[PDB]
């Protein structure tokens, strides 16, 4: 069993509230001024150089609302999150290669930015639900071989 | 390095933290435990019921701890020299937990006062909190 | 956080590596590359025949941007901003690598220059060494 | 194969003329002071207090000598490390819970006072005989199952 009923209900209610647009966004933004090397993997978006044109950058915007929608494949399908994951695996492993250690770092600014987001709604047990989630996806998302 | 903006930017937040010493203590480490289960084992000795009266005790004594790198924010490490040794010689409590735990407060500080960890705020703290937990796991600088 | 003592340490063994500049930063790559086939990948351009002109040459480029961080000790970022952007943004090379140079580096030293790295002088320029390598692949501080 | 020929001479020649007492201890030493921090895995050996104090610690220049013997076991046997480093792996992973990357700070110290100690005739072939040899070492001491 990867979740619990218990676990789900945290995963699938929370995720039926969220604002792709904008959480997305945020947590993007937010993972490249916190942790400013994943910035070397995002050359071609423009602007990075302050706090503030990250912030602003439209490039910036528009790949966080497609990382968040894709958070949302693993919501879909808990169980089965490793197969939904397999194009994007070898796509950051194979052809981008990306530390592993930074979809972890991501999966703590997305945790961060719901937090601040949903306030008191995310207790302790529902911050716990989500862990595991961000963990199996990044997890998932660093294959070693096939 | 702690830029004098990172300083003032720590400074703020802990004016927010400070008068709630114990209930974000409490709520850091209800966290830790409860989305780290494995951080549990450093406690066999703890009424770990969710929300005991030890966990608000204990809690209190970290962010209590944390409030101090704060007053002596320019030499954390005298200010945590006898931690230090209880968690790096005695302890010693793997390194990786101090990141979990960090990261448990900054949780905290988004759910009470989201508006205030700004990006700039949360670059800050997480320097300060990283300068703060070599100094427990002891490092060469 | 580098220390006067490292500073002077640094300054020291730089006084050694002065004037030799070529032969140990050509020392250096030769070891890097053939102690780990791997870094070769980033030079499929390079006539990488053990000791040739290139890696010679290559060689002199490296130890001369070093002794520039040693010059600028104070602030080797800026000292540094341009090959930070080509090897962290533009080559992306694999951090780890800057330590098996590093290292290899520290080979060298010991080799022509044992008795003057002493251990607290291998920890200064150990430092520095890191100073260096966390310009060039960018970090926050 | 594990090694070959080549560098089973790089290995075998060097540590003949290797002294366990003296390399063994500038290693352990030096570990010590470089790396501050693998001291807490050494409460019982007494005065860590300062770089002059460990460098005339009794207890380190002992304990640097039977590390450097127990490297002479991978040498008698290069194509068994493995089986050879068995007991010191549970000892050093299940019961001295010591982090991976130690046995790795630890090789990089070693090949540095080799170089150090044989200057010239510690050639780039000779220490790439070495790296993988202290290599090899760090991971058998690192068991995950079994
Ligand atoms: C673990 C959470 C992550 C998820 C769910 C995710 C999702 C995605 C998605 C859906 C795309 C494709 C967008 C497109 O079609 O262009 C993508 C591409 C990309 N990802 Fe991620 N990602 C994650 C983590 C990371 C991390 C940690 C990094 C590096 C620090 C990274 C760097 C990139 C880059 C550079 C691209 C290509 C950009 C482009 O198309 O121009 N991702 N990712
Ligand atoms: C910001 C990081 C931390 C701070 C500021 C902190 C602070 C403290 C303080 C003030 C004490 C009381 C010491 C005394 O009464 O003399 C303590 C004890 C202790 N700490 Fe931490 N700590 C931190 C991280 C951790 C972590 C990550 C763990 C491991 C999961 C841990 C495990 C323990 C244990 C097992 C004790 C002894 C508790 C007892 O027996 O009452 N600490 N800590
Ligand atoms: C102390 C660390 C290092 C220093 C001081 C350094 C310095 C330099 C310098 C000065 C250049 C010449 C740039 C120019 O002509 O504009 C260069 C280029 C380059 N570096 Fe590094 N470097 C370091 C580490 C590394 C590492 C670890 C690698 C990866 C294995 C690497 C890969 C390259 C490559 C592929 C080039 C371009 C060479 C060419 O096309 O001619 N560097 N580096
Ligand atoms: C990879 C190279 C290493 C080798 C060949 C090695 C070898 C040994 C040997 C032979 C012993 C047993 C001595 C005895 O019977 O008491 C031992 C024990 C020990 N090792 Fe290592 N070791 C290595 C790395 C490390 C590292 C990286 C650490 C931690 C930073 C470490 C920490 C210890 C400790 C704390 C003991 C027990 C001390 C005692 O008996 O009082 N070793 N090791």
């Amino acid at each position: 069993s990867d979740f619990t009923q218990e676990e789900r209900q945290f995963i699938v209610n929370l995720w039926g509230r969220v604002d792709v647009e904008q959480i997305g966004a945020e947590a993007l933004a937010r993972l490249l001024i916190v942790y400013p090397w994943t910035q070397r993997f995002f050359s071609s978006f423009g602007n990075l150089s302050s706090p503030s044109a990250i912030l602003h950058n439209a490039k910036v915007h528009a790949h966080g609302k497609k990382v968040l929608t894709s958070f949302g494949e693993a919501v879909k399908n808990l169980d089965q999150i490793k197969q939904t994951f397999a194009q994007l695996s070898e796509l950051h492993s194979d052809k981008l290669h990306v530390d592993p250690e930074n979809f972890k770092l991501l999966g703590n600014i997305l945790i961060i930015v719901l937090a601040a987001h949903f306030g008191k709604d995310f207790t302790p047990a529902s911050q716990a639900a989500w862990q595991k989630l961000v963990s199996a996806v990044a997890h998932a998302l660093a294959l070693r071989y096939h | 390095v702690l830029s004098p903006g990172d300083k003032a930017n720590v400074k703020t937040v802990w004016s927010k933290v400070s008068g709630h010493v114990e209930d974000y203590g409490a709520e850091t480490l209800e966290r830790l435990f409860r989305v780290y289960p494995s951080t549990k084992t450093y406690f066999p000795h703890f009424d770990l019921h969710h929300d005991s009266a030890q966990i608000r005790t204990h809690g209190k004594k970290v962010l209590t701890a944390i409030g101090e790198a704060v007053s002596h924010i320019d030499d954390i490490a005298s200010a945590l020299s006898k931690l230090s040794d209880l968690h790096a010689q005695t302890l010693r409590v793997d390194p990786v937990n101090f990141k979990l735990l960090s990261h448990s407060f900054l949780v905290v500080l988004a759910v009470h006062a989201p508006s205030l960890l700004t990006p700039e705020v949360h670059v800050s703290l997480d320097k300060f909190l990283v300068a703060v937990s070599n100094v427990l796991t002891s490092k060469y600088r």
